[PDB]
DNA sequence: TGCGAAATTCCATGACA
DNA sequence: ATTGTCATGGAATTTCGCA
DNA sequence: TGCGAAATTCCATGACA
DNA sequence: ATTGTCATGGAATTTCGCA
């Protein structure tokens, strides 16, 4: 303060003010003579208030605060004091983007059998078909066999008729889905407690986690829309012709029909495989466990220069997820927890709850 | 000559009038010939709308090279005829009036009579249970249960307890009383 | 036909059936021993009916399409057949998506001067505030510095109030703006001719080539954000206080406010720069326009591996602007006529009309 | 002592009342001191309220270290006050009832009632173009106009007609007329 | 004529309907 | 007939202060 | 034992609200 | 407490047919 800066004037040497600068009072302000001009050095305890009024102005971040501070001022270390106060302001650390990326996706296991794993989801609303509005997907984990269902809502009582019906050929393991409305509701925890179904649910407003089943969409649209090209859009029944006509298509990196992964034999379709007439049923289905486990799979792409990777502790914030006009994209920052893998961690919010969570909604609070 | 497969021959047949459950008044069969797998529909009918309905469902699912009835009407109609063509499924008819697929046929009727009694209309909601039943029960003659032949894997529902099937004396004098 | 395998069937040599397999005939079809088993040589007038068979199934691109056929099929140069078939198929060609890279980004010159060029854009609607819900951004591509107007509405008479009251000021030569129906309107274009600007669009759908507004667009709303947090959107009575702000803050690259670019000197603003307090006002304007041609200027970026270009008389796509549900993404084959510049050209519709167009909005024809 | 600059200085004063232009009476004159520069806001009164809405405009583009103006009722009230020092803007008054700035002042007033004649109504609308024609008027003094000094550089609309400024026989007669 | 640390520059990331 | 841009904060690089 | 061309594999691109 | 995916068509690489 005022102390420190009596010793200065009277030509004493203090820690982090360069001997070899010629230090004067004037206007009752003491100023330094600098390379770029003769700047004031404030009090210490006037220098909060200044990278304050400074960083206020328009909420910059370190070098347009730092530019303006310097037209008037030279303190020693000005850029810690600008990083402090930036990292203790609310609306910038809540509203700014984040600039670095997330690590490298997994790529998890393929499911080892049929009916481990079912991946669900809801399209739509699409237009209105013999009053219809959605379809509810159900793509099998390892076959990538999908069975199709419309309904009039993306309900948990349409998910419960439907599901009834795919569950009469097979009682799945696990079934995979997001967060939406119809699959976290207690009736369908019910209807899959009862049949010992176990439900899996994907990090929030993350559809990645579901990749195989989203990414199956995409293909239902395609071809619905290639179908549908020069008519009006009935597509209803359509669906059955959709769902025969996947599940009988080439995956060329795989070369086999999701079908043929299911049953080790093509039904009466167009073009069926007859590589395996000569051989019994046993010995079919012995050569499709052979094919079921030598399946290709991607590994994990290289990490970009400037990702960032959670760590037990840090301060994080989850991205908002229906941000309305003119409010924050992110929340307050939280405290990773538990690092359940490098893609998705536990948080304690400030409310506080637990949250899990994919890092790809995560940013890193900045400036600690 | 080739080894017997799945989606060789389906066998169908129909199982009614029942006791009126959800509106619906019978059950159409559905058998795969080399695996023993069921597949159960309820109709209102047994038309050839009816039958075409339900096989619309199955065989967007998969579809046989041939499928097998007697001559009920819903199945000689020349209206399923150009059904099954369209779709190059080839049809055949046993003559009028007379092992695995019969004895599929005997359990599904004797497994239905056990258990819509008590509650002769609840069958509707039941015929998934049935079928996961059907499917995964042991196979005297092949080692195998359904499931394992049209999957190549074990299930996740097995049927360890293998019933009864047979009307205990309870069962017996109260089915002779819904009659009466 | 029937003609060329007469000949093959005897043991003759024909061009591209290899010599060395044996060739028979069994159910009145021709067949080959393959080394993955017997396939059927169809007959080459039969050849295309079969193609269009199997791609019909699903509407599958080559590989999946030529796996269905080898399952039954073989002859000379499947992939061929396959290839001429889908490049026909409307269906496929107007709904499939692209798989190649527009070519990297121009970056155009700085305009040389204020008042050279202006950029201006709409954001909105905005939450009600004294009943406005839009804003006016005119942005002077020298400088950067941008002036901010409240509308009710994105019209052509709020737009022609707002630049009577900038051009006050000083008369632009060009003006840019993207196609939004306020700056196509004719009562717009001749205001502008009244006053000697010249009216400058972009290419439709693709703000990037109004770089300059859009990003400031993002500052604005940044800085309304912080502003607004935990208290009502009232957004209106804060908007000078934005532009104020804005003009006056730092480019860390440039190491200038858009002020400084504009004036050559700060005016009565907070923490205002006093290096040429000495110099005459001539010799600020002198420095000025040194300041003002050695300015940054970035550089095209590399391409990436797997981008295009486009060429004279090549067919390329449109990308539809708005699709509705179930409806194809782009729209049918158009010719290049001219080639601009690497990243926009000319087309002929065939409707035909001439269209400037983004190459982002293009994808070239596949299989020619 | 250092060179004189723009936002040294802004000079302020009103001018009216005039014939109603959509619904406006006054004109809030700003004249940049160093450029000569001028900003001109029609107003509806000569009111420390009008003068605050007016200057809260072009503050949002430029903030004056000073204004200088006459003892004016808007300019001399606490209100006024209060917002420049809000502003950090120092205020200055002349003395009541006594070349650049001045020479301008007439300018505008002089090349107003020149325009004001046979249209003394439709001077809301031309306000812009009357701006224009005093920033890019040669200064006798200086080499150059008001637009080169405040923005170093040429401007789009140079005002090479340099025009008379003074009433013509008719424009002389039917002024009179318009006050008789 | 080389050290440690502070300053400055670099530049990927993301958002502008 | 036209065309991406630039605030941001860690990391990389250069400069400073001192000897 | 090496050539030209056909087949197959590779893999960036983009879209799944 | 959980986790991207895969059809697509030019380009790159391998294999084929023949000598
Ligand atoms: C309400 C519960 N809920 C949450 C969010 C709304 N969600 C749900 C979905 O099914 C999807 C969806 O399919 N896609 C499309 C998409 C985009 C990028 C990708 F990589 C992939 Cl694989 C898929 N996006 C979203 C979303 O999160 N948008 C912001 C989404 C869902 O049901
Ligand atoms: C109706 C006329 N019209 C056409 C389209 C609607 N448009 C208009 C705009 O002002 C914007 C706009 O600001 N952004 C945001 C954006 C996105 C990516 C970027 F790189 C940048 Cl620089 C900006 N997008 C679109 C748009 O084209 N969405 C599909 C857009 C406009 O006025
Ligand atoms: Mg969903
Ligand atoms: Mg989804
Ligand atoms: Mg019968
Ligand atoms: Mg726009
Ligand atoms: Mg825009
Ligand atoms: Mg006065
Ligand atoms: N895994
Ligand atoms: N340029
Ligand atoms: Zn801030
Ligand atoms: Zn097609």
């Amino acid at each position: 303060l005022d102390a420190e800066l009596d010793q200065l004037l009277q030509g004493h040497y203090i820690k982090g003010y360069p001997k070899q600068y010629t230090y004067f009072l004037e206007d009752g302000k003491v100023k330094v003579s600098r390379p770029e001009g003769v700047k004031i050095i404030p009090p210490q305890s006037d220098r909060q208030k200044i990278v304050l009024q400074a960083h206020n102005l328009a909420h910059t971040g370190r070098e347009a605060t730092l530019l303006k501070i310097a037209n008037l001022y030279w303190w020693p270390n000005m850029r810690k004091d600008v990083v402090k106060q930036l990292g203790r302001c609310q609306q910038c650390l809540i509203t700014n983007a984040s600039n670095k990326a997330s690590g490298p996706i997994l790529r998890p296991d393929r499911p080892q059998k049929p009916f481990d794993k079912f991946f669900i989801d809801y399209i739509g609303p699409l237009p209105p078909s013999q009053g219809y509005l959605y379809v509810l997907v159900v793509v099998d984990g390892m076959t990538g066999f999908t069975w199709l269902y419309p309904t009039k809502a993306p309900s948990t009582s349409a998910t419960v008729k439907s599901l009834n019906v795919l569950t009469s050929i097979a009682i799945p393991k696990v079934i995979h889905s997001d967060q939406g409305a119809a699959f976290t509701s207690s009736t369908f925890a019910e209807w899959a407690k009862e049949r010992g179904i176990h439900l899996e649910f994907s990090t929030p407003y993350h559809p990645q986690s579901q990749g195989k089943v989203e990414r199956k969409n995409s293909d239902i649209k395609r071809l619905l829309t290639k179908l549908l090209v020069g008519r009006p859009t009935k597509w209803y029944d359509l669906l059955p012709v959709v769902q025969l006509a996947l599940n009988n298509t080439y995956s060329p990196v795989l070369k086999y029909t999701p079908h043929q992964l299911l049953f080790g034999i093509d039904s009466n379709t167009p073009f069926a495989n007859q590589d395996t007439l000569d051989l019994t049923r046993e010995e079919e289905l012995s050569l499709l466990q052979e094919i079921r486990t030598s399946l290709y799979h991607p590994s994990t792409p290289p990490a970009s220069s400037r990702s960032w990777s959670p760590v037990v502790g840090q301060l994080v914030q989850e991205r908002v997820a229906r941000p309305a006009s003119l409010r924050p994209r992110w929340h307050k920052p939280s405290t990773v927890l538990k690092v359940l893998n490098p893609r998705t961690v536990v948080i304690l919010d400030h409310l506080g709850n637990n949250r899990t969570v994919s890092i790809d909604n995560l940013k890193p609070t900045s400036h600690q | 000559d080739r080894p017997q497969k799945p989606f060789d021959k389906f066998f169908i047949d129909y199982i009614g009038p029942l006791p009126p459950s959800q509106g619906y008044l019978y059950v159409l069969v559905v058998v795969d010939g080399m695996t023993g797998f069921t597949w159960l529909y309820p109709t209102k009918a047994p038309s050839t709308s009816a039958t075409v309905k339900s096989l619309n469902v199955l065989t967007s699912i998969a579809i046989p090279k041939v499928i097998h009835s007697d001559q009920g009407a819903a199945f000689t109609s020349s209206t399923f005829a150009e059904w099954a063509k369209e779709r190059g499924i080839h049809l055949e008819f046993s003559t009028p009036y007379h092992g695995k697929v019969e004895r599929k046929n005997s359990d599904i009727k004797r497994l239905l009579t056990k258990l819509l009694v008590g509650r002769p209309t609840k069958w509707y909601d039941l015929l998934p249970v049935v079928q996961l039943a059907l499917n995964n029960t042991y196979s005297p003659v092949l080692k195998y249960t359904p499931h394992q032949l049209l999957f190549g894997i074990d299930s996740n529902t097995p049927f360890a307890n293998q019933d009864t099937l047979d009307l205990t004396r309870e069962e017996e004098l109260s089915l002779l009383q819904e009659i009466r």
